[PDB]
């Protein structure tokens, strides 16, 4: 602490201890990851396999029940509960543990424990980075997966009518999810969403792209046909030809990267910038501000009957999933419709 | 089941088999 | 400290663990098996999903009771 | 909690397709995998279930009390039906049509009777079974099968119907709605 | 429009007609044709074959012999400047 | 079914189909064991 | 021992061997 | 110490692994979750 | 040079010059709050406080107006209906110009503290390098703050120098510009309970005083200093933008679920209102009482409140608007011109029906009508082939109590079914469409914008904390790492 | 009038893509 | 008055009151 007697302490001694170089590096940031995101693993392994549904959705959703992997889930608690934290000792479970698994506390439980975790592990994440005193760009990648948790685990069901209609933790639930978010929100047609899928798909081609255009514009340093011997690590010379690549590509598609700390934070750029536009159109929906209709086209299908785009289609389509899908999945609606007021088409 | 019971014996025979090759050329000399 | 090839290749490390890791796997099959998953966890047995009362889904609709509520619609 | 193991190597107490139901006497075989249902289309249904897949497939039981000695004194078979096509659905359509092919004039639902049958109870009181195929200009799963089976037994008519998909017929209902059918046993 | 499931029902696709960005898009052929190849030649009229779908077989064939010679171009430039040639290789991805 | 005479067989001949699936299985077994050469 | 890395692997391990009996037993449950 | 083979080794973990994984598929089609 | 992004970094080291820009920043948002107020005022339509509340007019600064005790303009008018004869100085349009005027004088102080940068103040007496003492400018500063929201607490809110907050009963009907005492048990915690404002601001502002004098007196440890960095305005840009997303969240969770500071009569019900039955169950409360006090049925409908019966619309919900339909509510369903009255349905044989009422999630929703005991009787079909619950074969008819419709009975096919398709909705009301080109397609409430621009603004703002607090920390590598 | 801003745009965009192909700043080997 | 009745008044018009959704115990 400059240049001055501070003398050691406690803190000192501790700080000495967490920053020590081992096999899993603990730092002051691991007191809270490693607890908290081993018990959101853990209880998320332990919902799938032993905690039912039954109480919660009227659903099997776990191995002893007959369920697999894709089909168990640690599934949300019941819409009557609201959005209450239920603890263990909450007014709910009042101590049961037993009964706080029926009530579906182990999906708070999970994540809680998981929103800590990711707290955790970005501070994780800015203590290694400060200890090898490198750059926190790691850390400020996995903000954007951060905000994705924040605002469709808790952000979403805070605005709707309790934690029920967050997400449950399981393959087919998340697919359940996103099918009620098609049918009840469009949500495919919201641009926010658009401007996701746009990163994430152009992220997805900036890895393959330059993960190939590295491989195939190597240098030989080296005689054998296997290239992967060719590179020490302790060497201050690049590996791929920058001006070939940048040749090959502007001779094909027109454009290159000319500048590899430009290209490096662009691929850094993209999948971060698309998941924080999609968190945002989910921060829209919690409130059911969707992109829904255009309303002109709406106008014009409601005094034309020959007029019909793939829009409209869509539409009909959303009707069509809400209408069977509520039924089942929101039964505190109790919502008992007669098979004819169901929307269906011809034969089918 | 003597079906199961048989299935079983011919499954570990055959699983066993490629394996035991190998130690037993590790064990016996060399040249794998 | 040791590289732990050279602890995945050594006969104490095997020795304690033919003991241990048979001992975990059958105290989990235990586990199953003898209903204490059941009982330590409240999934329903496949024969107690459904009541003579209510035969069909539960639905918890109390929540400052919902201690009571699922007392009385689960399996006793 | 109990304390109750699991059911390890110790069979299956179902696997027989069907579950029984005695209700109010009357008794008969539900399919295994069908769940109650509290909606009451008439307003004497008794008992209804409705399959967990397919809402069209579904069976309900009516208890319609009746001022006549016996269902063969009702009328024949055919007397029985023309009574009673309110279980049908009314056509809520009052467009003139003449545009739906296979339909008749301002039509957009027909029904066709498949046959008839008479099955006796154990020493004289027949059973009168029917069977329907109902048809609709949208043609709705290629139509449905209504299996009909009523009788009087102490001043009460109960009627059995059970309503299933064309599809569903040919892939496999029509094994579980004909032994639903066949188990009415009301005396 | 386009009639795309081959029951004289059109849908419209275009800006002209009524679509923005989001909605606009060129409607596949119809159902009544299936698979069997419509050209602009193979039909009596050119208002025949924009009401068939026959714009969107003209631009699925055109676009999958370039997206295929575009794949061998990739191999044939990474081969004319010395570079190894599996940039190709990686692209077959969207290609399939 | 097998002709009678090797219906006994019928055990052995249900697992047969996967010794393929085992044979690139035993080449990696055979390359670990010369530690990936 | 009682190292960090035995205190991880042995968190991850053991629950997992458990959970693994346990999934292989109820593999073996007929209703 | 390195008294048994690290490929051996390995290759009897995977062989409990695939004998895992093959139970796992079996209890797809038997007990609870097989549609029967 | 430097990066588009990095030019406002030029005032980092620069006290007068980032004086300069606050002051510039702060006679914007003035001048917004302004010209907003002026705006809302030249839109706004005082005419009907029942059924064209400033929350179905898109009225967004208006309410805040409101909350704190404006609720006169000088075009005659007061928000609660009355007449404004002596609206003084702090009229609507007197807080408009007094905000327009501020924005200017922040301006031409801006202009002075850019031209005058190079200030005495900003040297420090020893080293003669620029330096701001952060800590005691923060116990200045909190001091300052506590003594504001002291004396907010207890001379405005509290009515005895100010005027008080909007208070209002639980179902939003009369509602006033109050005084109100401070609540200092548990219930000064009750969130609805308008007491728990002063006695937070009391309590707060006390002890943001004393904090503000601590921080006055004790300096720093130096261990805290330097893990702190409470040498650079980048550490207290970091903790300034966690602050303010914190308060954004609490503040965007107050506004939708609804609390003491967000009155119904001033933002809108909430959709928790709805999709709790509140209105509805107090409805159905003062129609069940004076039914047993021997009122007949048209009676007790035609006393119960108009404003009360629009609070029961789900058009009034905030959850069902869209993020592309803009506007006011009433450029989306028309101005509500009168309550049409109870609409109660039975069919051929007695029994009271009752249509299912659409839930928050469903842009459309299924005609049905449920029995008392919840079974379906009546339904519109999809599916009118083999229909057996429709409106003609069942005989519902709908008599209305209470409206325009009063005593009206209609027993015909297609109106039965446009008073129930109006029936799922809540209570049924006429629309003016042609005053403003209604489309027909409910908006949002100023509730659910407010709610979710500040819900945005807190996402964005985690991302900018993380960023600064990162460069605070990462400073000495910001251009890269050493070549070691 | 919207047909008109949706091929205004679209073409502005395909302008900016040729400009941005055929008269970009060329990569110096230096 | 009766709170029974105007219960089963708001259960049929909507699922989710707080009338219903509170002390449905002994329901
Ligand atoms: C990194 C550590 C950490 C973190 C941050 C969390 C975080 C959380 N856990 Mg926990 N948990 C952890 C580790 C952790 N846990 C451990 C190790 C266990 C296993 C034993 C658990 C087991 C567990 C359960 C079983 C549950 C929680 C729950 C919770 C949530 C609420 C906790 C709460 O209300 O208490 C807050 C408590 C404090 C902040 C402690 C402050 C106490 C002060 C410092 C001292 C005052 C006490 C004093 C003696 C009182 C008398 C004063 C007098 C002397 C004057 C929260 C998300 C609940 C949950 O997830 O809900 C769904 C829940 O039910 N956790
Ligand atoms: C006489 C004592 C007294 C009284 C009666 C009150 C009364 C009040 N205080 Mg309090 N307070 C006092 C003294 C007092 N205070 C003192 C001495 C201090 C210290 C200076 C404060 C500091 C203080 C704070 C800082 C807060 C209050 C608030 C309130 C309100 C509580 C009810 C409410 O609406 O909370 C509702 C608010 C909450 C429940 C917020 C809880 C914090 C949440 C969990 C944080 C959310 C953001 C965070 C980043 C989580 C991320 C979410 C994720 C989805 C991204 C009420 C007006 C709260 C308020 O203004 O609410 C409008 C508030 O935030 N008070
Ligand atoms: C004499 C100066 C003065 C006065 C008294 C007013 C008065 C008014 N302004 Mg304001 N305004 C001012 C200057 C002033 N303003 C300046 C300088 C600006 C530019 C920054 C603005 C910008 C402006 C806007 C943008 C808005 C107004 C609005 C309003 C009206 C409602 C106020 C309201 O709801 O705020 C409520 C204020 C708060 C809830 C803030 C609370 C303070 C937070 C909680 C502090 C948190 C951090 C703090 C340091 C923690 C302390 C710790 C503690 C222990 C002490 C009211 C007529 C509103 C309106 O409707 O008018 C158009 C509105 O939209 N004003
Ligand atoms: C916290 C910010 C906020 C909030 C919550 C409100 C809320 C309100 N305002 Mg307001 N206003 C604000 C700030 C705010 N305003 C400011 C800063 C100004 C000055 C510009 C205005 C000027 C203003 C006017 C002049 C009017 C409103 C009105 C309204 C109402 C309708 C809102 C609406 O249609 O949203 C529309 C929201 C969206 C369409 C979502 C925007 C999402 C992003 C920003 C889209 C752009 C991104 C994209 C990349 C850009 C490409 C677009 C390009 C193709 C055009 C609502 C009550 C209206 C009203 O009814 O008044 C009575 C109205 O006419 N306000
Ligand atoms: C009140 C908080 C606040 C303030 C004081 C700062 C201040 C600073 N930020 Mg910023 N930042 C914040 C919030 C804040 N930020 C948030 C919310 C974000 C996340 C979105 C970030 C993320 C961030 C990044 C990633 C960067 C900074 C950097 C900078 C520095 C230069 C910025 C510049 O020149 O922009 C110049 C901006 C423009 C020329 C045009 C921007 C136009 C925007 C896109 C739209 C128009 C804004 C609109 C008119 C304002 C209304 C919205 C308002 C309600 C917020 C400066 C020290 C930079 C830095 O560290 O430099 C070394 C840097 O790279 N910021
Ligand atoms: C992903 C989340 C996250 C990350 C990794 C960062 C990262 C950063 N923060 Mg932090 N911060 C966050 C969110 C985050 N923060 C939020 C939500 C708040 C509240 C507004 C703040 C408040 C805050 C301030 C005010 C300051 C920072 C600063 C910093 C920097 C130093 C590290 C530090 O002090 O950590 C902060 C420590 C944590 C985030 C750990 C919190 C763990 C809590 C105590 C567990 C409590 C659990 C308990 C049971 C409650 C659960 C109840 C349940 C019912 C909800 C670093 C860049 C400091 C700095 O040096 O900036 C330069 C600084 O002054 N932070
Ligand atoms: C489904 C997608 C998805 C998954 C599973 C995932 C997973 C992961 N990402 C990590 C990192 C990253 N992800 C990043 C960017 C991204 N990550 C993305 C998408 C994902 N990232 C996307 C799209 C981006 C682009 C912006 C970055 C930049 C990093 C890293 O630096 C980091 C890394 O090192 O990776 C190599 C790893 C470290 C996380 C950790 O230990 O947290 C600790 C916290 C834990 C373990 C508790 C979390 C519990 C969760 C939140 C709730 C419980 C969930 C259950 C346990 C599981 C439920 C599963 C069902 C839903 C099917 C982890 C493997
Ligand atoms: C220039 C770029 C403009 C971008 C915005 C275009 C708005 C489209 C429009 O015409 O709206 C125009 C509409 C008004 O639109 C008109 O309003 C009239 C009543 O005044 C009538 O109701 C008309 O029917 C209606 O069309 O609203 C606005 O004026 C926009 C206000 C801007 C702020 C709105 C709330 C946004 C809240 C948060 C935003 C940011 C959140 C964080 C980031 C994300
Ligand atoms: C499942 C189907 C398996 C097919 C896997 C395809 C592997 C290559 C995918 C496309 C890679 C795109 C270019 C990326 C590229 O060029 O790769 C780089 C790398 C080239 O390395 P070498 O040229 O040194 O090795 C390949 C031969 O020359 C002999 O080593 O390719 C491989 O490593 C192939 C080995 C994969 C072994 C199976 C996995
Ligand atoms: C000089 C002077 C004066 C005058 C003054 C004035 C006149 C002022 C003003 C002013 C004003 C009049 C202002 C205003 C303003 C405004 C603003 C500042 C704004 C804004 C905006 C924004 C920022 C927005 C954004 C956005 C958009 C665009 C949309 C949506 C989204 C968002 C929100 C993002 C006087 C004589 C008095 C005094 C002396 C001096
Ligand atoms: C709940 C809870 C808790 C927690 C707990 C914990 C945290 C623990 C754990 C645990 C765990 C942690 C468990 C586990 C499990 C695991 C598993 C279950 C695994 C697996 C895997 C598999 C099964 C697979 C494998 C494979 C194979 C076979 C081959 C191929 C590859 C693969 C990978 C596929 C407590 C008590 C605190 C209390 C509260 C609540
Ligand atoms: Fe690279």
């Amino acid at each position: 602490i400059g240049t001055y007697q501070e003398k050691r302490t406690w803190f000192d001694d501790a700080d000495d201890w967490l920053r020590q170089d081992r096999f899993v590096f603990v730092g002051w940031s691991g007191l809270l990851l490693l607890p908290c995101a081993y018990f959101a693993v853990g209880g998320w392994l332990t919902g799938c396999t032993f905690v039912t549904s039954w109480y919660t959705h009227g659903l099997a959703s776990s191995y002893i029940e007959g369920c697999n992997f894709l089909t168990a889930a640690v599934s949300t608690p019941a819409n009557s509960l609201g959005h209450s934290l239920l603890f263990v000792w909450g007014p709910e479970a009042q101590g049961d543990l037993t009964r706080w698994f029926q009530l579906g506390g182990l999906w708070a439980f999970v994540a809680l424990h998981g929103a800590f975790g990711l707290i955790g592990f970005m501070l994780r994440q800015f203590e290694i980075a400060r200890s090898v005193n490198l750059r926190p760009y790691n850390a400020i990648a996995f903000s954007a997966p951060i905000a994705v948790f924040v605002s469709v685990f808790l952000i979403y069901p805070l605005g709707q009518s309790g934690w029920f209609f967050a997400p449950s933790f399981g393959v087919a639930s998340i697919f359940r999810f996103i099918l009620f978010f098609q049918g009840f929100h469009n949500w495919t047609l919201n641009p926010f969403h658009m401007m996701g899928v746009a990163g994430v798909l152009g992220a997805a081609l900036l890895c393959a792209i330059h993960g190939a255009t590295v491989e195939n514009t190597l240098f030989e340093d080296g005689d054998g046909a296997n290239t992967f011997r060719a590179f020490n690590p302790t060497q201050a010379e690049e590996t791929y030809s920058m001006v070939t690549a940048n040749r090959f590509w502007s001779q094909i598609f027109g454009v290159a990267f000319s500048n590899k700390r430009w290209l490096h934070f662009f691929m850094l750029f993209v999948p971060v910038t698309g998941l924080w536009m999609s968190a945002l159109g989910v921060v829209g929906l919690a409130l059911n501000l969707r992109a829904y209709d255009f309303v002109s086209q709406e106008i014009r299908a409601a005094e034309d009957p020959e007029f019909e785009t793939f829009y409209t289609k869509n539409i009909l389509l959303n009707e069509g999933i809400r209408a069977w899908m509520a039924a089942q999945d929101q039964p505190h609606e109790k919502l008992t419709l007669p098979e004819e007021v169901l929307p269906r088409g011809n034969a089918l | 089941s003597l079906t199961l019971i048989l299935q079983l014996v011919a499954l570990f025979a055959v699983v066993a088999a490629g394996p035991l090759v190998v130690v037993l050329l590790s064990v016996r000399g060399g040249n794998l | 400290e040791r590289p732990f090839s050279d602890i995945l290749t050594s006969i104490r490390y095997w020795v304690i663990h033919s003991i241990t890791v048979p001992s975990l796997f059958i105290a989990g099959w235990l586990f199953v098996s003898t209903g204490l998953a059941y009982d330590v966890f409240g999934s329903p047995r496949p024969n107690e999903y459904f009541t003579e009362d209510r035969q069909d889904a539960p639905l918890i609709t109390d929540r400052f009771n919902a201690l009571e509520q699922v007392k009385k619609l689960s399996a006793q | 909690a109990y304390g109750e193991g699991a059911n390890v190597f110790g069979r299956v107490t179902n696997k027989s397709g069907f579950v029984p139901y005695a209700g109010d006497s009357f008794a008969l075989l539900l399919p295994s995998k069908w769940n109650p249902s509290d909606e009451k289309e008439v307003d004497s249904i008794v008992l209804r279930y409705a399959d967990n897949f397919d809402a069209v497939n579904n069976v309900y039981v009516i208890a319609q009390d009746t001022d006549k000695s016996s269902i063969q004194d009702y009328g024949s078979p055919e007397e029985f039906i023309s009574q009673f096509g309110y279980l049908l659905g009314r056509q809520a359509w009052a467009g003139q049509t003449v545009s739906e092919g296979g339909f008749d004039a301002n039509k957009v639902s027909s029904a066709a009777l498949l046959g008839v049958a008479t099955e006796k109870d154990k020493k004289g009181k027949t059973y009168y079974k029917f069977e329907i195929l109902s048809r609709t200009a949208d043609g709705n799963e290629g139509g449905r099968h209504q299996l009909v089976k009523a009788t009087v037994s102490n001043g009460k008519l109960y009627l059995l119907k059970v309503q299933a998909g064309d599809k569903r017929w040919f892939k496999g209902t029509d094994k579980e709605c004909l032994g639903v059918l066949d188990s009415f046993t009301v005396v | 429009p386009v009639d795309i499931d081959g029951i004289r029902e059109p849908v419209s696709g275009s800006l002209l007609y009524g679509n923005n960005i989001i909605t606009g898009a060129v409607v596949p052929t119809s159902n009544a044709i299936g698979l069997h190849f419509y050209p602009i030649w193979e039909a009596a009229s050119l208002d025949e074959w924009l009401y068939n779908g026959g714009p969107y077989q003209l631009v699925v064939c055109h676009f999958f012999l370039g997206v295929c010679c575009y794949m061998g171009r990739e191999w044939e430039l990474s081969y004319r400047l010395g570079m190894r040639p599996w940039i190709a290789v990686a692209y077959s991805a969207p290609v399939a | 079914k097998l002709p009678e005479a090797y219906a006994p067989f019928s055990p052995i001949v249900d697992v047969l189909p996967i010794i393929p699936v085992l044979f690139i299985l035993l080449a990696f077994v055979w390359q670990a064991s010369v530690s990936f050469r | 021992i009682f190292t960090v890395r035995w205190l991880a692997i042995h968190a991850i391990a053991v629950p997992t061997i458990f959970f693994l009996g346990a999934i292989t037993a109820m593999q073996f449950i007929q209703r | 110490i390195g008294r048994i083979p690290l490929w051996l080794v390995g290759t009897v973990v995977g062989l409990l692994a695939i004998g895992l994984l093959a139970i796992f598929f079996y209890g797809s089609y038997v007990g609870l979750g097989s549609s029967l | 040079g430097l990066p588009w992004y990095r030019v406002h970094t030029v005032v980092i080291n620069d006290p007068g010059r980032l004086i300069s820009v606050h002051l510039m920043h702060t006679a914007l948002v003035a001048g917004w709050a302004g010209a907003m107020t002026l705006f809302e005022i030249a839109v706004f339509d005082p005419s009907d406080p029942v059924l064209n509340p400033m929350w179905r007019q898109g009225m967004f600064v208006l309410p805040f107006l409101t909350r704190l005790g404006v609720t006169q303009s000088w075009g005659g008018w007061t928000i609660s209906g009355e007449t404004s004869s002596n609206p003084g100085i702090w009229s609507y349009e007197g807080a408009a110009a007094s905000h327009i005027v501020l924005s200017g004088l922040l301006f031409l102080a801006s202009v002075w503290h850019w031209v005058y940068w190079d200030l005495e103040l900003f040297r420090d007496p020893r080293t003669g390098k620029t330096a701001l003492d952060l800590p005691k400018i923060f116990g200045i500063h909190l001091f300052l703050a506590g003594l504001l929201c002291f004396g907010f607490g207890a001379f405005h809110v509290t009515g005895v120098f100010g005027p008080g907050i909007w208070v209002s009963d639980p179902y939003g009907l009369t509602g006033s510009v109050q005084p109100v005492a401070p609540s200092w048990g548990a219930e000064g915690f009750d969130p609805y309970n308008p007491g728990g404002v002063p006695a937070h601001h009391i309590a707060a502002g006390i002890l943001g005083v004393l904090a503000g004098l601590f921080h006055l007196c004790v300096r720093p440890s130096i261990r805290l200093y330097f893990g702190l960095s409470m040498g650079s305005i980048e550490s207290v840009l970091s903790s300034s933008i966690a602050a303010v997303f914190w308060a954004a969240f609490v503040v965007a969770g107050t506004m939708w679920y609804g609390s003491a500071a967000t009155p119904i009569e001033l933002f809108g019900p909430t959709r928790y209102q709805w999709d709790q039955g509140f209105f509805q169950q107090e409805i159905q409360k003062r129609v069940a009482q004076s039914t047993s006090e021997g009122l007949s049925v048209s009676e007790a409908w035609a006393k119960i409140p108009e404003k009360l019966a629009f609070y029961d619309y789900i058009g009034n919900n905030p959850a069902k608007g869209g993020l592309f339909r803009t506007g006011a509510m009433n450029s989306g369903d028309g101005i509500a011109v009168g309550w049409l009255g109870h609409a109660s349905f039975k069919d051929q044989e007695g029994r009271e029906l009752f249509v299912r009422r659409m839930p928050t999630f469903f842009e459309t929703f299924p005609v049905v009508l449920i029995d008392k005991d919840g079974v379906v009787r009546a339904d519109v079909p999809f599916r009118k082939a083999e229909s057996k619950y429709s409106i003609e074969q069942v005989g519902v008819s709908v008599t209305f109590y209470g409206g325009e419709l009063n005593g009206l009975t209609f027993t015909d096919p297609s109106t039965v079914k446009k008073y129930a398709r109006k029936a799922q909705l809540g209570e049924i009301f006429e629309f003016d469409r042609s005053t403003l080109q209604s489309d027909g397609v409910f908006r949002s409430s100023p509730r659910g914008w407010f709610t979710f621009g500040h819900l945005s603004f807190a996402l964005l703002f985690f991302f900018g904390h993380i960023w600064h607090g990162s460069r605070t920390i990462f400073r000495d590598v910001f251009a890269g790492i050493d070549e070691d | 009038m919207e047909a008109l801003v949706y091929t205004f745009l679209l073409i502005g965009t395909l302008g900016i893509i040729f400009f941005s192909i055929f008269f970009r700043e060329p990569p110096r080997i230096a | 008055q009766r709170v029974r009745t105007v219960l089963d008044m708001d259960d049929p018009a909507k699922e989710e009151t707080v009338k219903e959704l509170r002390k449905d115990i002994n329901n």
